[PDB]
């Protein structure tokens, strides 16, 4: 598991999912939950998709207190085996591996999400 | 006491048009036939506004509060919180500030408190998307107004704040004699203290009027609850028509009553917002008298705005007579050539204005 | 005039529990299967109001002599006060620990 230690990029990838205020935000692999507090600031909901439990009770702990924690709802576990829910627009951010099976599980997923935005290898 | 008005008619336009040419004006016979004579409540908080942003003024009420003197002293501005009164909501008292908005001696960062909407005035979704972007077309680039909390009727409790960080010199010269192409229509609808699905019951009804017409359609859905939605219940839909070439806006607007139906009002205003486009052009009915003055208080120069005879009805003349009587400037009105339509080009020597107040 | 038939039919998707007329002849409420009440115009059925927020469905619904407070009772453990108004409601009421089902008001007053 590595860290984004660009701060100034996150942004980026937000501006381009042009979050509306009523979207349903699918975050995939959360991690340290760096693009998930700025995520819950501008979106109606974010569910937030992780495989590591660690990773999940610091995500909870990080969003613990604080005026937007009641708009997050974590998912555990395998998103490839993960009934997903409605969502109007995804981030993802787990594993290059995953990657693959996991944008044919988006596309196919019963009503497509209208927009996507998503971290892959420079090959892929 | 020099210029002298009848009738309580336009009576926030004529402090303004006073303030701007600092000539003195004395309005008096103010509803002198009423079981309750003179000012009322409001037109004097509206007075108590300019006092607070112009150091200098002198403001004079008789004991019949019928007649009202004002000898204008120069725009000075800062920070303030000014308290709306019930009866009108803080959108108008927001409207005179635009006009004397680019010429203070510092930044305006006023606070409004009271109702945010009604009938009659400007909602503070209608403000934003029709009079500020007039504003950026003459040259106020730095010019905002946020929302804090959101009032309604018959309590509101609401919270706005005008800031406006251009200040310039004049505006600048406006040519726009083609009629803007609509390129996209978007639209607010928002909500306080009541269901989220009726939000969306009034962009049903909207989009299904509008259906017909080729164009984007966005309508934001907005929705606010707790204590930031307001003491009283209420909600109200903005739809906003622009063009991106030439950014210009047309706007209508209207909110929910005691019992209406929002599939009713989100198909009425989309009917009102092409009423309003039918009779349009280059601007709204509601956004021509921010236009006409800044054609006027613009610079010693010819500017030319494209409108049309729908437009001009009995309240545009009033509104071409308050200003004869103050800054002496015909508005010369020629024919277009373009024989499918009665268009007018609206030509505009303008009075030679500067700022007084801002420092170099 | 005595003998019944039908004027029309409403098709809803919802299994109905309980409706309830104004006696000011205006409204019409309706319970559902879902958290949700449907409040009617009398003359055109217009679809007045919905309501929601209720996570049980609606086991008896009342008004006042002057149409101007709903009372929504539910297996939810609670009441919610509805103002007839603005669709909002004024006070929501936990009571009655197992499950709530009929609640009348009184013709004088909101008691």
């Amino acid at each position: 598991q590595h860290i984004l230690k660009n701060p100034l990029v996150a942004q980026g990838i937000v501006d381009k999912a042009q979050i509306r205020p009523s979207d349903v935000v699918l975050e995939v692999g959360p991690g340290t939950g760096n693009l998930t507090v700025r995520i819950l600031e501008q979106a109606k909901n974010v569910v937030a998709v992780e495989m590591d439990p660690r990773m999940a009770a610091e995500l909870t702990k990080r969003v613990r207190g604080t005026p937007v924690e009641k708009k997050l709802e974590i998912m555990l576990g395998d998103f490839m085996k993960t009934e997903l829910p409605y969502f109007d627009i995804c981030i993802s951010n787990t594993p290059y591996q995953i990657s693959s099976p996991l944008v044919f599980k988006l596309i196919n997923q019963p009503r497509p999400p209208r927009v996507s935005i998503l971290m892959f290898q420079r090959e892929f | 006491k020099y210029t002298t008005f009848q009738g309580s008619q336009n009576f926030r336009l004529r402090i303004v048009l006073a303030t701007l040419s600092g000539k003195p004006i004395k309005i008096e016979k103010i509803r002198s036939g009423d079981l309750n004579p003179g000012l009322k409540d409001y037109e004097v908080s509206f007075l108590r506004l300019i006092e607070s942003v112009t150091n200098g003024s002198v403001i004079e009420i008789s004991y019949t509060g019928t007649t009202v003197i004002y000898r204008p002293g120069i725009i000075v501005g800062g920070a303030s919180t000014h308290i709306c009164p019930s009866s009108k909501p803080v959108g108008y008292f927001v409207e005179p500030m635009l006009y004397l908005a680019p010429f203070s001696k510092k930044k305006f960062s006023i606070l409004f408190k009271g109702i945010t909407a009604s009938h009659n005035d400007a909602g503070i979704e209608a403000i934003k998307w029709g009079l500020m972007p007039v504003m950026e077309k003459f040259g106020v680039r730095e010019c905002a107004l946020h929302t804090l909390k959101r009032g309604s009727p018959p309590l509101g409790g609401g919270e706005v704040h005008l800031v406006v960080d251009s200040l310039i010199a004049q505006p600048i010269t406006m040519h726009e004699i083609d009629r803007p192409i609509i390129s996209s229509i978007t639209g607010v609808a928002y909500s306080t203290r009541v269901s989220p699905s009726l939000v969306n019951r009034m962009i049903d009804g909207a989009k299904k009027v509008l259906k017909n017409l080729q164009c984007e359609v966005n309508i934001t859905a907005d929705v606010w609850r707790g204590e930031n939605s307001g003491k009283s219940p209420g909600w109200g839909i903005t739809l906003v028509a622009q063009s991106k070439q030439k950014g210009w806006s047309y706007f209508a607007e209207d909110i929910g009553d005691a019992g209406s139906i929002p599939e009713e009002l989100g198909e009425k205003v989309a009917c009102q917002l092409l009423e309003e486009i039918s009779k349009s052009a280059a601007v709204g009915r509601n956004q021509l008298p921010l236009a006409i003055v800044y054609m006027v208080i613009g610079k010693e120069d010819i500017g030319r705005l494209r409108i049309n005879k729908e437009q001009i009805d009995e309240r545009f003349i009033i509104l071409l007579r308050d200003i004869k009587k103050i800054f002496n400037t015909e508005v010369f009105l020629k024919p277009v050539d373009e024989a499918d339509n009665e268009d007018m080009i609206a030509t505009i020597k303008g009075i030679g204005f500067t700022n007084t107040s801002k420092k170099i | 005039v005595l003998k019944l038939h039908h004027d029309t039919t409403l098709e809803l998707t919802d299994d109905i529990l309980c409706v309830r007329v104004s006696p000011d002849d205006r409204y019409l409420a309706i319970s559902l299967l879902d958290n949700t009440v449907k409040v009617f115009f009398l003359d055109s059925m217009k679809f007045y109001l919905s309501l929601y927020g209720h996570k049980l469905p609606v086991l008896s619904i009342d008004i006042s002599f002057d149409s101007k407070m709903i009372i929504t009772s539910s297996a939810d453990k609670n009441i919610k006060i509805w103002g007839l108004d603005f669709g909002d409601c004024h006070k929501s009421l936990f009571a009655h620990q197992d499950s709530i089902m009929n609640v009348k008001f009184l013709p004088q007053s909101h008691n």
